[PDB]
């Protein structure tokens, strides 16, 4: 997703 | 991917079912989330994941859809549900993008639209302003200087409902002296729907 | 559970401004965070992302190359630095977390700040000219007049009609902020149109930061 991948911990 | 909201403003009455659409542009399965927002506050989350109910947001509210065609329904609306309205893409690849919003109003007094010409007293500053009023109705407004449409030099702006339930809506055309002098036909109009009204003047009449 | 925004103010065209977003109440350093701003005009428009770690940070194009995402996992807090700030991003700043999720995908966002103020213009303190709207002879079941109150600056400036005696029917606007980089509005009010000869109409204009009243009084034309 690229920058809508999960961009948490 | 752009996200596009039909219509931007709704009546309603408490109690009435509210269906809200929300068209994308292209494909984005289903990561698609609704906000309600109300004035002067942050957007907070209604729904996520298109048809997910976030915590504590009451039962009355749900969302459904994929792919390209969503809605977020109100099953029975109560008085804080007064508001607007977002959906919101976040798909792969897609960063993020808002629709224009739904803005849900409280129905009503009579439609009324007025046309005020610059004052003389302005026009003595060198700048023209012409001012369009709108009462108690909503478009989507167009201006017309002798048949010759207007852009860029118009702003519009609109007020809130509060305790009765009557709105206004105002759009200001800004022209320098000179250019208003060298017209005579002056006319607002604006589309509701299906109708459009033009309230004009000539210039020096 | 909170986010708070700070830094927000009236900048020049050009300069920079940095705001800073305080978080408390969860696990920061486990969060993704955006920064979403709103004209009135416009509605949402995103503006960066930030990894947990910071290490990634994504930008819309409208601010790419002169916007700056960062954190501070120790402090729990998120900036932006903004560089070269032009008219077009005044706007309310949102200090956002995206929901947290499991698997490959980001969520939607579930936690917002209250937003902080950004206004980008070279005006100076400013009253503003009282302009009216003079009613005539008329559609709608009333007649309608009001004041023009134009070119002031900062915010706010305040309306009433009458001294406060004349309140139903009265409908004054949000400020705009022109090209200029000043701010207009106007206050309209719709009355009988059989009193045009007999209840005169005063509307007051307040202009606190430049120490300027108006009384304007809105007579029809002939």
């Amino acid at each position: 997703a690229n920058p809508n991948a999960n961009p948490n911990a | 991917v752009q996200m596009t909201q039909s219509p931007s403003t709704l009546s309603a009455s408490v109690g009435d079912r509210v269906t809200l659409t929300c068209r994308a542009s292209q494909s984005i399965s289903s990561w698609l989330a609704w906000y309600q927002q109300k004035p002067g506050k942050a957007p907070k989350l209604l729904i996520y994941d298109a048809s997910s109910l976030e915590s504590g947001v009451p039962s009355r509210f749900s969302g459904s859809g994929s792919g390209t065609e969503f809605t977020l329904t109100i099953s029975s609306l109560q008085p804080d549900d007064f508001a607007t309205y977002y959906c919101q893409q976040y798909n792969s690849y897609s960063f993020w993008t808002f629709g224009q919003g739904t803005k849900v109003e409280i129905k009503r007094a009579a439609p009324s639209v007025f046309i005020f010409p610059p004052s003389d007293e302005q026009l003595k500053s060198g700048t023209a302003s012409v001012v369009c009023l709108l009462n108690n109705f909503y478009p989507r407004v167009q201006w017309k200087v002798d048949n010759a449409l207007q852009s860029g030099n118009s702003q519009e702006s609109v007020t809130e409902q509060d305790s009765d339930s009557t709105y206004s809506l105002s759009s200001t055309l800004t022209l320098s002296k000179a250019d208003y002098e060298k017209h005579k036909v002056y006319a607002c109009e604006v589309t509701h729907q299906g109708s459009p009204v033009t309230k004009s003047f000539n210039r020096g009449e | 559970v909170q986010l708070v925004e700070s830094g927000g103010g009236v900048v020049q065209p050009g300069r920079s401004l940095r705001l800073s977003c305080a978080a408390s109440g969860f696990a920061f350093n486990t969060y993704g965070m955006h920064w979403v701003r709103q004209t009135p005009g416009k509605g949402l428009e995103w503006v960066a992302i930030i990894w947990y770690d910071g290490s990634q940070k994504y930008y819309a194009d409208s601010v790419q190359g002169r916007f700056i995402i960062s954190r501070d996992n120790h402090k729990n807090t998120l900036s932006l630095q903004m560089n070269g700030l032009r008219a077009e991003d005044t706007a309310v700043y949102f200090c956002v977390r995206v929901r947290f999720s499991v698997g490959p995908h980001g969520s939607a966002f579930d936690l917002w700040g209250q937003g902080t103020m950004v206004i980008v213009s070279s005006a100076s303190t400013k009253g503003p000219s009282v302009f009216p709207l003079a009613p005539s002879s008329t559609s709608g079941g009333t007649a309608a007049l009001g004041c023009l109150v134009k070119d002031y600056f900062p915010e706010p400036v305040t309306v009433s009609w009458n001294s406060g005696a004349l309140t139903s029917g009265v409908h004054t606007f949000p400020a705009v902020l022109q090209s200029s980089g000043l701010y207009s509005l106007s206050s309209v009010v719709t009355v009988p149109s059989s009193s045009l000869g007999t209840q005169t109409y005063i509307c007051n204009v307040n202009h606190k930061p430049s120490n300027t009243k108006v009384d304007k009084k809105v007579e029809p034309k002939s």
